[PDB]
């Protein structure tokens, strides 16, 4: 066992800082650039996702990241206290987004899905979101 | 986070990125580029991702956004010097359909009449 | 105006990540490097207190750093919920240390003051020690 | 984060440090030195902080720890190649009235009458 939690403001200026931090703490597991970049990209997806879907770019919002490490698993849970998801099945579908206006693609969860062993999401409208990611 | 070098070879805009292309930076690029398409009559874009260190979905998004404006003028969007992890995104989002890849920058220019 | 909050197991192999993740955040201001050496050291002294003292090296304890930036100044906080301090007046007294056996110099607190501009130790027996160092 | 290069010349033990000398890493330094003094007749110690990119109070202690170890057999401890950062922590405490700081390993060994 060994764990970490990191909260920060919903500003994209902290997304690179957050991506790295999550990566560095995972470093303790002697992981590769393939594993290291996957985890990092899977985190920006979920972090930047917690910023413009749950907190609509209001800097006054705080994102949470949980990287609990047990045996060989990187338990990652980025989380939100924002809008939430009305239709999970609909977003969990390839290439679906709700901001054609910021030029979004819908890959967020497919990347999460593909770069992580499990992407569980529990979200209640205006209760916020919680992405229970996993990997080994 | 990102270094953006742009060069216009006639009706071809060459965008040379160095650094990270994530939500924050994509917007700066999405911003610097559009200013060229408005001031100059660009038909195609060459996009040199050789010195890029990272990219998320926002990168796929900003690039797809540039193809649209490029599809209008009947031009090609050529992304060259692509690193695997990136090639891996193009390969997962099917961006490849709309975007052509080349070994280096000079093979991109050969594709676009030069 | 931005902020960040880290928390992690009370294992010694987290103390570098702690500083590093703070320096990573405190960098936006574009500081002098000595300013970053001071911060990393300070953080390292407080976090070390928490783990080796506050939590008596008990890995279960959770060290809690938080960085608040506003109008330029830095407001670094560090809290723990362990034994706490009996005497805040006998503690700030230079060279004093309860774990002499553990080759503990008794410099930790005196270092926070040479580096940081303002210091404020807030502790409570068994409630946990909360320290606030501010750098302007 | 912290690497250690040890070497025993005559009755002196030269300890060279690369990296961040802190609480976590200060323990391997202790094990080895204390271990080494436990195995050999060491009268003096020369600590080369030349490659030290970070030292905290958890580092002064490992030093003072050894400082008292050598004091017990009437020898000295000399530190050399000390950065500005590290050198500042020596003034803060008041160790600038405890060990011998020289400029490099050679003047350190010179200060010890090393052949
Ligand atoms: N934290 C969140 N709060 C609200 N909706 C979210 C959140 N995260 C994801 N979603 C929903 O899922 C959709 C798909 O997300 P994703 O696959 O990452 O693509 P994109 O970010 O390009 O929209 C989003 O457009 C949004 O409707
Ligand atoms: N977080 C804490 N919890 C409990 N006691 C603390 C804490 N921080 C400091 N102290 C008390 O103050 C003493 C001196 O601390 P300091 O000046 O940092 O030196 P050192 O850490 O080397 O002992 C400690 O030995 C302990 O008795």
């Amino acid at each position: 066992r060994n764990e970490m939690h990191l909260q920060f403001s919903a500003r994209s200026e902290n997304e690179s800082f957050a991506r790295v931090t999550v990566a560095a703490f995972v470093a303790q597991l002697d992981p590769t650039m393939d594993e290291l970049t996957e985890i990092k990209t899977v985190v920006s997806e979920a972090v930047t996702n917690a910023i413009i879907h749950g907190y609509n770019n209001d800097p006054n919002g705080i994102v949470s990241i949980s990287v609990i490490i047990e045996d060989g698993v990187v338990h990652l849970t980025v989380r939100d206290e924002g809008v939430g998801i009305p239709d999970i099945e609909e977003a969990r579908q390839p290439l679906f987004t709700t901001k054609p206006e910021l030029e979004r693609s819908g890959m967020g969860f497919t990347i999460m899905e593909n770069f992580m062993d499990e992407v569980i999401v529990e979200s209640e409208v205006n209760k916020g979101t919680t992405v229970y990611l996993k990997k080994h | 986070s990102l270094a953006i070098d742009l060069e216009v070879k006639q009706d071809v805009l060459i965008v040379r990125l160095s650094g990270e292309l994530d939500h924050h930076t994509a917007e700066e690029l999405r911003e610097q580029v559009t200013d060229v398409l408005e001031n100059r009559a660009i038909r195609h874009i060459v996009l040199n991702l050789g010195q890029l260190t990272f990219m998320d979905s926002s990168g796929l998004g900003v690039i797809l956004g540039r193809y649209k404006q490029i599809k209008n003028v009947g031009g090609q969007m050529v992304v060259c010097a692509v690193s695997p992890a990136v090639k891996r995104l193009f390969d997962m989002s099917g961006l490849f359909k709309i975007i052509r890849v080349e070994a280096d920058e000079q093979f991109a220019l050969q594709a676009l009449g030069v």
